[PDB]
């Protein structure tokens, strides 16, 4: 009944904070393993604030389905990540039974599904294109992506390699991947300054997170292409772990919350933009 | 002997098109836009489609956005099956007989006259206590559909949350839109001026909007915005309330429910559910 639970930050999904000697308002403790050194092992769990549409989701579960919970970091990558048949993140916490769940930004995909069992999905997302106002391009199918060599100078997009989007890229348009990762990007806000300095023509995606970001902007230059549209679309799931006996009462009360219009409200109080 | 799987379904265009057979017993010949053939299947159906009377089982057409998603379904899973239009024409509700029953194609699973619903069936709470449902392969809301000229805001415009017997609305009986509209505490004076006026089909509904009959038809978006589209007379108002998921039921104890979501995954992923979409939901 009390359940350890992986999170990772990616706002607004998961923001962390630093404790007050306890943690205030709508936040919940959440630990981090930090190192003594990167020539050690050795380490110590810092006390953080967690909050968040997801975390306010979890809060609800808890209530609902009846678990308390130690929810935690992640520190040994960050979504998940397949490596020789040996998955990381999120997901290789849940797989190798660090933890009963994993809530967060969390997508939902089929060979992450091979290997957890998900929720039904209470976000929509998918893969969007995020460009500076006024960039000609249809959507990852326009040529400018597809063949990028056929112009002068060539189209400079990228993504955040190792997450379920560049996975899809390299399942679907292997000339793309390949030309791609020249432009690699090591996290969204580093993307969005190149997008802004001209370093960058193009950053693909989440969608949530893309549609929060573009919502956000100061001066509304960063748009997402067609009315914030979205390609190969699925959603954010809760992982547990295959035959796991939470899954059951977790959809049903996330198929309540929707029902209720409190899934609604969440999207109100954290997603909503000015742009 | 048969290990083939018996498909329920339901008539509902763009998803589901119910056609007759041809004097000889087979499929017309149809094409895409395209030039890619239409593919079609045999469904048997009842042909006196009128309440509490006698129902006559024919062989009958059906084509659309959900007849393929079975069909890639059938050869990724690599599964037998034979279509059938559920019996009673409805979706599915638990209505009171103290003992309950679900009606619909929500019955015909539960009982073991169908082994998967392969329909827009509405994924929500009350079903999925006693049915699988597979991850989503649609995700919409509802909306209205009005005569055009009709001035509606929407689902909060006066003519709806202060019912007269001047401005009718409705929806389909026995559906998850009828559950909704009963469940939800805050829609009650809205439920008891539509249990008067819900219609047996969505083609009934459609119609009746279309003779001045009904003056609103709450309905899924993925219908309601296609049929508007080819019924230039017909417009949708307002924005989307209550989204909502279409998915794959099955029984609890099915075999397949692991396949069936890996394979909707899939289909999201590659885009071949964006070109069922294509094919079928967007015209302009
Ligand atoms: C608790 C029930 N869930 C919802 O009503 C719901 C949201 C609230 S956001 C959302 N997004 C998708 C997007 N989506 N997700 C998938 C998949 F396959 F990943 F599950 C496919 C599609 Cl469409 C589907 C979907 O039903 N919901
Ligand atoms: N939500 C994504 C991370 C971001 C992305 O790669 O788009 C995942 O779960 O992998
Ligand atoms: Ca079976």
């Amino acid at each position: 009944n009390h359940l350890s639970i992986v999170t990772l930050e990616e706002a607004p999904f998961v923001i962390v904070e630093d404790i007050d000697e306890t943690c205030v308002r709508n936040t919940v403790p959440c630990r981090k393993f930090v190192k003594i050194n990167n020539s050690t092992n050795e380490g110590m769990n810092v006390k953080k604030c967690c909050k968040g549409f997801c975390i306010d989701i979890l809060k609800k579960l808890s209530r609902t389905v009846k678990f308390t919970y130690d929810l935690y970091l992640v520190t040994n990558g960050k979504h998940g990540k397949k490596v020789n048949n040996v998955w990381n993140g999120m997901i290789g916490e849940v797989v190798y039974q660090r933890a009963v769940m994993a809530v967060g930004s969390l997508t939902i995909n089929e060979e992450r599904s091979e290997v957890v069992d998900f929720s039904v999905p209470f976000v929509e997302t998918g893969i969007s294109v995020m460009v500076s106002r006024g960039t000609q391009v249809t959507g990852l199918s326009d040529k400018k992506f597809q063949r990028p060599h056929d112009y002068s100078p060539p189209f400079r997009f990228g993504t955040v390699p190792n997450g379920s989007t560049e996975r899809n890229i390299r399942n679907n348009y292997p000339y793309m991947h390949q030309y791609m990762t020249k432009f690699n990007q090591k996290g969204v806000e580093d993307a969005l300054v190149s997008l802004k300095t001209g370093k960058l023509d193009a950053f693909i995606y989440d969608a949530a997170v893309l549609n929060y970001k573009a919502g956000r902007d100061e001066g509304c230059k960063l748009v997402t292409i067609g009315s914030g549209y979205i390609f190969a679309t699925t959603g954010y799931g809760i992982a547990l772990q295959k035959g796991s006996p939470w899954k059951r009462q977790i959809d049903l009360a996330l198929l309540q919350f929707v029902g209720d219009g409190e899934m609604e409200e969440l999207e109100t109080l954290w997603l909503t933009g000015i742009c | 002997m048969s290990t083939r799987l018996k498909i329920v379904t339901i008539h509902q265009e763009p998803f589901v098109y119910v056609k007759p057979t041809l004097s000889d017993g087979t499929c017309k010949e149809e094409f895409t836009v395209n030039g890619d053939p239409v593919k079609k299947v045999i469904c048997t159906g009842p042909n006196d489609t009128s309440p509490g009377s006698p129902r006559h089982t024919v062989p009958q057409c059906c084509y659309g956005f959900c007849i393929d998603l079975l069909i890639k379904l059938a050869r990724t899973m690599n599964f037998t099956y034979e279509v059938h239009l559920v019996a009673d024409g409805k979706f599915g509700t638990q209505e009171r007989v103290n003992k309950k029953e679900w009606n619909g194609m929500m019955g015909e699973l539960l009982s073991g006259q169908a082994d998967m619903i392969v329909a827009p069936l509405t994924i929500n709470n009350e079903r999925a206590q006693y049915i699988e449902f597979s991850k989503p392969f649609k995700y919409q809301g509802l909306t209205i559909l009005v005569k055009k000229g009709t001035r509606i805001t929407g689902i909060n415009d006066p003519r709806l949350r202060n019912p007269s017997d001047k401005f009718i609305y409705a929806t389909v009986k026995q559906s998850s839109v009828d559950i909704y509209f009963r469940r939800q505490v805050e829609l009650s004076t809205m439920y008891r001026h539509m249990e008067k006026h819900n219609y047996e089909s969505a083609a009934e509904a459609i119609q009746a909007v279309r003779d001045n009959k009904l003056h609103a038809f709450i309905w899924d978006s993925a219908v309601l915005e296609f049929e508007a589209s080819q019924k230039c007379d017909l417009v949708t108002t307002g924005e989307l309330f209550f989204r909502s998921g279409f998915g794959i039921g099955m029984r609890k104890d099915s075999p397949w429910k692991q396949n069936v979501s890996l394979s909707i995954l899939k289909s999201h992923e590659n885009g071949f559910m964006e070109d069922l979409d294509k094919t079928w939901v967007r015209y302009q």
